[PDB]
RNA sequence: CUAGAGUACGGUAGAGGGUGGUGGAAUUUCCUGUGUAGCGGUGAAAUGCGUAGAUAUAGGAAGGAACACCAGUGGCGAAGGCGACCACCUGGACUGAUACUGACACUGAGGUGCGAAAGCGUGGGGAGCAAACAGGAUUAGAUACCCUGGUAGUCCACGCCGUAAACGAUGUCGACUAGCCGUUGGGAUCCUUGAGAUCUUAGUGGCGCAGCUAACGCGAUAAGUCGACCGCCUGGGGAGU
């Protein structure tokens, strides 16, 4: 993922902060990066050592959602529907 | 390559220049194929014979 | 200490990114037959020895340096 | 970006190579890529035989183009008989001029 | 027939040694082998027998002249340097001596190890 | 709340993957010249190859796979594994500064994946090497070792199989405990010329005190002192049947 494509996302899903630590910043950065790789793995089929890196990012994303659900519900469904998951 | 002036000088300038270049021990290791485990024994035994030589000489360097 | 100064042939100067163009440098590091020297003879640091081996293999490809005494 | 295309031509085409420079670099300017050096090292002797010749004519060139003009010169060198070897490179930096032909004379 | 400044080729295996006198064109003038001198066995591989066959090639070479020789030594076996000292014994000006040795960078794989 | 954990920012190092392309040395087959009696092999020989012109030697063509020297107790990868050069996509680690989130962590029965090599299926491709096999020799005997040949295979695409002395014969994670000599990479401080200096993290090696151990031996990369979860052992054969 590029540098300005990171800066496009942090500007968008900022929690009126200027700050990159909140889960709505972190979940957004991972989800844009999984969608980019899906055509790398339709050309490269036998790329197994890079398949291993993608499953790290998927499992990291389901851990931050349950932390988000384990605190609030209003912040949760305002983020699930804004990305279209589950 | 050795050019030329007596002849015995250019012989010893050729016997030595071949050995100081090589290509005589390398030919001798082309006549039987070593499986790569047996080439990991040269890599194992020669590393022991170098690090032990740096310490056994220190006993002479006492 | 000739093996000590040649370590400083790349580290004392700011010549960190060596090129395959300075043949006057690279001919100091190639033996009379054509094969490449070790790094316990020059004594160069192993960061640059790896970097030195690429500039040989590229200059060899462009026919700037031979391989053997045959051709 | 920031390529360092080096290619050598046939010794019998070293007369014609002056038009061969701009014939390639005009298409790069169509892409939108400026050129930061263009050196001609001249006629030198090889270290060995490449299709049974011994002279050549080295052409040094540093180009900063996008992905289309790289696809141009990748193909044009393959479809020629003047050019006998090439080498495309990549550095992640810019280019200053006048490297070594002063020092090579 | 008259030729000068010939080239001497020396091929030295572990069991036999073959010496050939040629020209710059790569054409045969005189060949001589260690087996043709009548050794045929354990005596065949000795560096002494690489002197008998060396001078015998150097005697049918004076049919054509060849006052100058250029030596290419090729092979791992013994008699690799003993054959050169048996060349100017016949009275030949040896100009330069050159190693030629086929060394593959990777090459085909060799046969298996003996037991 | 920020000490665990994760993000944003500079910055290095690497045979970490996948898709194409291009080299040089050597081997073999073929063509052509010169040239003429053996070559090859071995404790020694023989089978074999040779004037129907071999080996040698020079010129040319085609084709296949491996990638000298660098190369190292050296690197990278979760493990198996990974060495020609370039482009092409692509994963993670290190190191520094700085802001943010504020415990978001650990392990994991079942379940899901990636699995050397030999082998199996359909299609390619056939340089060398080489089980099965054939001949010679050795041999009371020799299916064997040694010699001359030689097929599946090894190579590529797609799919399968799932085991190895799959080894550090040592499950993952966290915290404390004398030292000294090396080495990869990275910041420091420092008089500055250093063949510099000392300190600090992340690896990787050689000795060693306490301590433990049946002994051998490990010893900040524990088999030392302690925690959290899991797997597994119960005399030898019978039998991992
Ligand atoms: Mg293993
Ligand atoms: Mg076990």
């Amino acid at each position: 993922l590029s540098v300005e494509e990171k800066a496009q996302i942090v500007n968008e899903y900022k929690q009126a902060e200027g700050d990159t630590g909140s889960p709505e910043v972190q979940v957004a950065l991972l989800s844009a990066n999984i969608n980019k790789l899906q055509d790398h793995f339709k050309a490269n089929g036998k790329d197994h050592h890079s398949r291993r890196g993608l499953i790290r990012m998927v499992n990291q994303r389901r851990k931050l959602l349950d932390y988000l659900k384990g605190k609030d519900v209003s912040r949760y469904t305002a983020l699930i529907g804004r990305l279209g998951l589950r | 390559k050795v050019k030329e002036e007596p002849f015995d000088v250019a012989l010893r300038r050729f016997k030595r220049s071949c050995e100081k270049a090589g290509a005589l021990a390398e030919v001798r290791s082309r006549e039987f194929y070593e499986k790569p485990t047996a080439e990991r024994k040269r890599k194992a035994a020669a590393a022991v014979k170098r690090h032990a030589k740096k310490v056994q000489r220190e006993q002479r360097r006492r | 200490f000739f093996r000590r100064r040649r370590f400083c042939r790349f580290t004392a100067e700011g010549v960190k990114e060596i090129d395959y163009k300075d043949l006057n440098t690279l001919k100091a590091y190639v033996s009379e037959t054509g094969k490449i020297v070790p790094s316990r003879i020059t004594g160069t640091k192993a960061k640059y020895q790896r970097q030195l081996a690429t500039a040989i293999k590229r200059a060899r490809y462009l026919a700037l340096l031979p391989y053997t005494d045959s051709h | 970006r920031h390529y360092e295309i080096v290619f050598l031509v046939h010794p019998d085409q070293s007369e014609q190579v002056g038009g061969m420079v701009e014939r390639y670099t005009k298409a790069i300017e169509e892409d939108g890529g400026k050129i930061h050096r263009l050196e001609d090292w001249g006629r030198r002797q090889l270290a060995y035989a490449i299709n049974n010749v011994h002279k050549a004519h080295y052409v040094l060139m540093n180009v900063e183009c996008s992905a289309k003009a790289l696809a141009e010169l990748e193909d044009n060198f393959r479809y020629n008989d003047a050019v006998i070897r090439n080498l495309v490179m990549r550095r992640d930096e810019a280019v200053t001029e006048q490297s070594e032909m002063l020092k090579a004379e | 027939k008259t030729v000068v400044d010939g080239i001497a080729h020396i091929h030295a295996s572990f069991n036999n040694t073959i010496v050939t006198i040629t020209d710059r064109q790569g054409n045969a003038l005189s060949w001589a082998t260690s087996g043709g001198s009548g050794f045929r066995g354990s005596r065949k591989s000795t560096p002494f027998a690489a002197q008998v066959a060396a001078e015998r090639a150097g005697q049918a070479a004076l049919e054509y002249g060849l006052k100058n020789l250029d030596v290419n030594v090729k092979g791992p076996g013994p008699g690799r340097e003993s054959a050169v000292r048996a060349l100017n014994a016949c009275g030949y000006k040896i100009a330069s001596i050159t190693d030629v040795t086929p060394i593959p960078h990777n090459g085909c794989r060799p046969p298996k190890k003996r037991r």
